[PDB]
DNA sequence: TATAATGGGAGCCTCTGATGCA
DNA sequence: TGCATCAGAGCCCAAAA
């Protein structure tokens, strides 16, 4: 929860938050490559008794040396008034850091 | 231009056969040909025409050239050229020399001249001309794949036109198109117009282009490389330094030495092990 | 480039500098363990995190690329030992 | 062993075939729906090796220690995927094609061996003119056709097919 | 210059018009849009044999509009078209 | 020096046919095919095999090759053998051989004389992703198809029939070869329909249509989601060699990371995990280490069912689940005590 | 200049459509394809130097 | 698968060496 | 044989994008 502290319910960093290198700006999950459950990871996951999740953490993070105060967020989904994205793109998030 | 050989009974040849003087045409051997030519069997006029023409073997393309290359005895040509090296004329001795140097090259090396003509064309491993999904799920691919595709399409079409017995005009156009396609793959732009992708003026990048030039394989990746454990920043004067010293920003030094720092973080208790230490630096 | 977390380019002129200094092992690192030598760069990281010294380098992968690209041009490139016997830099993977 | 020497030499059609792990028979690259490589195409896994380590295409033999198995169903060897950087394919041409380096690099090496000029070698390779292997006693304009002589299309047809003519 | 486009079909150019921009400048920058106007052209089709005339205003797409300060908005980004010096035509 | 110009010059050396000449060649071609059928009856030989032998002798020794459909490899030995059976026919039968021979000859001339037609059709299809000469050759392929199917009795001129087949051949080539990622011909038709539809919609609406508007215009079966999916499939790849700003100094592919080969850090991590995993499995019994390897796939990579794992060790489906639990239990105990596997949980 | 190029290209499509189509039913909307024109301007603004 | 249709279309610096010419 | 003409070969680095 320390890592997610400054993310809102939807996963976007809150306006006014201070972001430093490594911090999450927008949380995102991606479905694991079809090879994914390596046999090594299967046994490791089994030892701790936690099912390996179907999705991996692809979240957008602050690059090395960057960061600042979050002054804006723009979120655009598919199926909302006025917006149509390029084919295949469900939603686009932009974060302006000052 | 034909000789006319009327026939009462059955004719032993058929239209398209090639014939030399004396070959039996029809009527059990009675009528035979006086000239060299092509047999035209007329069932209306009841006559066997032989159109005057020869069985000459003359070819076009790399097939002809490959034959002439096979028909070389390099020892013999060396002898000829050695005799030419004695001729009084300055230009004559020079020309026999240049020729003799290529011949001797093949002789010493063990290469057969006909290998300069390709029958099987190699196909580069796929990972060296990759098809990769970029960020957006979009695909980015090497130009070589299109050059190969042109080649394969034209080759397959050539196989089909041959099996279906197309006229020589069709086969010749196809064959010359096939040579150009191999040419584009190996060295594009070398001979003739550079092959381009549709709706772009950019010549496709062939194998020769990859090897040579400032951007080529030798100068870009071989005589020089991008390297790890490296960094860059703005420089500032340091009057207080001793001659053997420099100021290095700590944030730069932590990345450049990161693996060393992880091990040292293990000797001291700063992290339980190397994996935890890296996780702490993120 | 900085945006890709890139490494610095050690170019033709930089190699000359290392050559003129006679720094053969420093230069060899740039050409192998610190770039496209895959086995070498992997082994070097593991050694540094274990406190061992970095191992002797292997064939740079971009030379293998060069070899296969010359094969695509119908040229046979052969690495030989002192006896002129072939030396296989693909370690059996590309030969049947 | 230590590499002390690098030789470079011409490659025979036989040798090019000995390198090759398969013939690429189709211009196809990857399937538009599955995104997997097309069989017999430029990315085919049956030729250049498995996309994923120790896993065949259809996924019947998925693990190590099976190195060297070739799946009967999908035809892919179970080995390291690194091999897709190494294994060569080949295309078998229906007609020989000249390697342009040995044609267009002056002075031409092919041209030099056969005593053929740049123009002559061009004319044969690019189907502008015939070259005679066996005149078989042909004659054109009173003189016998000599081997390695260049004939135009009109000249060859008069020799080969005769000089017929149709007058309206 | 392009019209009339001859063969007995002949297509002639009457006049063009530029509409108003679908989105204001600020909005285009926000949405990664080009600031542009719809271009239409009034064309009359003539059949030289028949005399038949069908006339219609065809939509040719959009043309980018320059803002007040002399720049453009192309896919959301501000751009400048730099003047080019060259040899004057002549003898 | 110009491959199109050269081909055009060769095309111009074959005079165009007169209506009489055209009808004659077509007539001889039809008669020749009927003869090949008849020659098949007499001999009991494959009609196709006979046809290739007839065709072989007309084209000459120059072209002799194996034909994919022929059951026997076709080489000068076999065509001489088969030709000798044909030359063994009685006069009234042996005449059909002569008919077939003359048929192939006329086929050749008819094709050669119509080549200029293909050029005039092909020139109209440039810019669709195939080179001009490529279009000419596919068009020529259709012309060959046309010569075999032409029925001269209908009194239509040949150009009428050919044009259909030539247009068909060119359009199939464009649909088949134009894309680096090949698309089924029917799917290309739908994509092109969507283009035409969207372009029409943009011409009435004064702006590009949305996904929803195209679905309406496309009729029943089409919603906005399907228009989008169709556009995604229709995207063509972009060159890795695409230049990037600067000058002629960088390529687009140079900015694309390699996700397949492990990075030194990632490769190191996975290797260390396998070795630490084996360390823990050596602290079990041989049977309970094998049971875990078999259940989680550290062998073949697949997770075996209890029924299969039980059958390999000779125990009950419940037993292998039990030895797995004490294995994981012994494994879990060693972990809290030795803290070896903690760091790999990320 | 780029407009003029796209316009010339549009004319090629027009002339080519005035042959293969119906000599009876043709509008200016059926005769004109603006894609070549849109592309020339789009090319100039996005990719010109 | 059938009215007839039959030949394309375009363009913006210096040294060195081979090739084609009195 | 000695001179002209043309095709083909090159044209800074790193940084950035
Ligand atoms: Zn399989």
């Amino acid at each position: 929860e320390a890592a997610l502290r400054d993310l809102d319910e939807e996963g976007v960093v809150r306006i006014g938050a201070e972001v430093k290198p490594g911090d999450i700006l927008v949380g995102r999950t991606s479905f694991k490559g079809e090879s994914e459950p390596t046999p090594e990871e299967r046994l490791l996951r089994s030892i701790f008794g936690e099912k390996a999740r179907d999705v991996k953490d692809t979240s957008l993070r602050v690059p090395p040396g960057e960061g600042g105060i979050v002054v804006r967020t723009v979120r655009l989904r598919r199926g909302d008034p006025g917006v149509e994205l390029k084919p295949g793109v469900r939603e686009v998030v932009r974060v302006y850091v000052a | 231009k034909a000789r006319v050989y009327p026939f009462e009974d059955d004719v032993e040849v058929s239209t398209g056969d090639r014939v030399a003087p004396g070959d039996v045409l029809a009527d059990g051997g009675k009528v035979k040909s006086d000239v060299y030519g092509r047999v035209e069997v007329d069932l209306v006029r009841n006559v066997v025409r032989v159109v005057e023409s020869y069985d000459i073997d003359a070819r076009m393309g790399a097939e002809a050239i490959q034959q002439l290359l096979k028909e070389l005895d390099l020892e013999a040509l060396e002898k000829e050229l050695l005799e030419e090296m004695k001729h009084p004329s300055r230009a004559r001795r020079a020309k026999a020399r240049k020729r003799l140097e290529v011949v001797r090259a093949f002789l010493d090396s063990g290469n057969r001249p006909e290998w300069m003509i390709l029958e099987a064309v190699p196909v580069l491993p796929p990972d060296l001309r990759p098809m990769v999904q970029v960020d957006g799920g979009r695909f980015a691919t090497s130009d070589l794949n299109d050059l190969y595709r042109r080649l394969i399409n034209r080759n397959n079409r050539l196989k089909k036109l041959l099996a279906q017995g197309a006229p020589e005009i069709i086969i010749r156009n196809e064959k010359r198109m096939l040579q150009e396609a191999v040419d584009a793959l190996l060295d594009n732009g070398r001979r003739g117009a550079p092959v381009t992708n549709p709706g772009s003026d950019r010549p496709l990048r062939s194998l020769t282009d990859i090897l040579s030039g400032k951007q080529g394989r030798f100068r870009q990746n071989l005589l020089g490389k991008r390297v790890d454990y490296s960094g860059r920043s703005v420089i500032v004067v340091g009057p207080q330094l001793k001659l053997h010293q420099c100021g290095l920003p700590k944030r730069m030094a932590l990345e450049l030495f990161k693996p060393f720092l992880l091990k040292k973080m293990e000797e001291k208790g700063i992290a339980p092990n190397v994996k935890a230490a890296r996780r702490m630096l993120e | 480039g900085k945006a890709q977390f890139g490494g610095q380019r050690f170019g033709e002129m930089e190699v000359w500098a290392l050559e003129a200094y006679g720094a053969a092992h420093t230069l060899q690192e740039m050409l192998t363990l610190k770039s496209d030598d895959i086995e070498g760069r992997n082994a070097a990281y593991e050694a540094i995190i274990k406190g061992e010294d970095v191992p002797e380098p292997s064939v740079p992968e971009s030379f293998r690329v060069l070899v296969k690209e010359l094969q695509a041009l119908a040229l046979d490139v052969q690495t030989l030992d002192e006896k002129d016997n072939p030396v296989d830099i693909f370690e059996g993977l590309a030969s049947k | 062993k230590e590499v002390r020497k690098v030789r470079i030499a011409l490659a025979s059609p036989e040798k090019i075939r000995s390198w090759s792990y398969g013939e690429v028979e189709k211009p196809e690259t990857i399937n538009y729906r599955t995104l997997k490589p097309e069989r017999d195409g430029l990315f085919d896994e049956r030729i250049f090796g498995p996309i994923k380590d120790y896993e065949c295409a259809c996924g019947k033999y998925k693990r190590q220690r099976f190195e060297g198995k070739v799946c009967e169903r999908c035809g892919v060897e179970v080995t390291k995927s690194i091999v897709r950087r190494y294994r060569m394919g080949h295309i078998e041409l229906a007609t020989p094609a000249a390697h342009i380096w040995f044609v267009k690099d002056v002075p031409s090496k092919i041209g030099t061996l056969l005593d053929l000029s740049a123009t002559e070698l061009e004319q044969v390779l690019y189907f502008s003119k015939y070259i005679v292997l066996d005149p078989k006693g042909a004659i054109l304009n009173g003189v016998p056709v000599e081997k390695r002589q260049l004939l135009t299309d009109e000249e060859y047809r008069e020799l080969r097919y005769g000089k017929q003519e149709t007058y309206p | 210059e392009t019209f009339p486009i001859e063969e007995g079909l002949v297509l002639d150019f009457l006049e063009y018009r530029l509409g108003e921009p679908p989105f204001p400048q600020d909005e285009c920058r926000e949405k990664d849009l080009t600031y542009q106007a719809p271009l239409y052209a009034r064309l009359q089709l003539i059949h030289k044999d028949t005399g038949l005339i069908k006339e219609d205003e065809v939509f040719l797409g959009h043309i980018p509009l320059m803002t007040e300060d002399g720049s453009f908005i192309i896919n959301g980004a501000d751009r400048v078209i730099v003047s080019q010096i060259h040899r004057s035509p002549g003898v | 020096s110009d491959p199109v110009r050269q081909y055009l010059h060769e095309i111009g050396q074959v005079p165009l046919l007169t209506l009489e000449e055209e009808v004659e060649l077509a007539r001889k071609v039809e008669e020749g095919m009927e003869a090949i059928k008849k020659l098949s009856e007499i001999t009991g030989l494959d009609p196709d095999l006979i046809r290739e032998v007839v065709r072989a002798k007309i084209l000459g020794s120059a072209r002799v090759r194996h034909i994919p459909g022929l059951k026997e490899t076709l080489d000068p030995k076999t065509v001489e053998e088969i030709d000798q059976k044909l030359k063994s026919l009685p006069k009234e039968h042996k005449r059909y051989l002569h008919i077939a021979r003359e048929g192939e000859a006329a086929r050749q001339h008819l094709i050669e004389a119509n080549l200029r037609l293909v050029v005039s059709i092909a020139k109209k299809y440039t810019g669709r992703g195939l080179s001009f000469l490529d279009l000419i050759q596919e068009g020529n392929q259709g012309l060959i198809r046309a010569v075999e199917k032409f029925e001269y009795k209908r009194r239509f001129k040949f150009s009428t029939y050919a044009t259909w087949w030539i247009r068909q051949a060119i359009n199939r080539a464009i649909a088949d070869q134009a894309r680096t990622i090949r698309i089924p011909v029917h799917m290309v038709e739908t994509i092109n329909k969507l283009s035409r539809t969207a372009r029409q919609l943009q011409q009435e609406l004064g702006r590009e249509p949305t996904y929803e508007e195209i679905a309406e215009a496309m009729g029943p079966g089409w919603d906005a989601k399907r228009v989008e999916e169709t556009l995604k499939i229709a995207q063509e790849p972009v060159s890795l060699e695409t230049p990037i700003g600067d000058e002629k100094d960088s390529f687009y592919g140079d900015f694309i990371p390699d996700e397949h080969l492990p990075s030194p850090v990632d490769a190191a991590t996975q290797s260390l995990l396998s070795e630490e995993l084996e360390k823990a499995l050596s602290k079990l019994s041989e049977r309970e280490a094998m049971v875990l390897k078999l259940r989680k796939g550290l062998i073949d990579g697949r997770e075996h069912t209890l029924e299969e794992v039980g059958a390999f060790f000779g125990v009950t489906r419940e037993r292998i689940r039990q030895i797995e639990n004490k294995a994981l239990r012994k494994l879990k105990y060693h972990e809290s005590r030795t803290r070896k596997l903690r760091d790999f949980l990320d | 200049d780029q407009f003029r190029v796209g316009l010339a290209r549009l004319a090629r499509g027009v002339r080519e459509r005035m042959l293969m189509g119906s000599e009876d039913s043709l509008t200016p909307a059926k005769l004109v394809n603006s894609r070549p024109l849109e592309a020339a301007i789009r090319e100039f603004f996005s990719r010109s130097q």
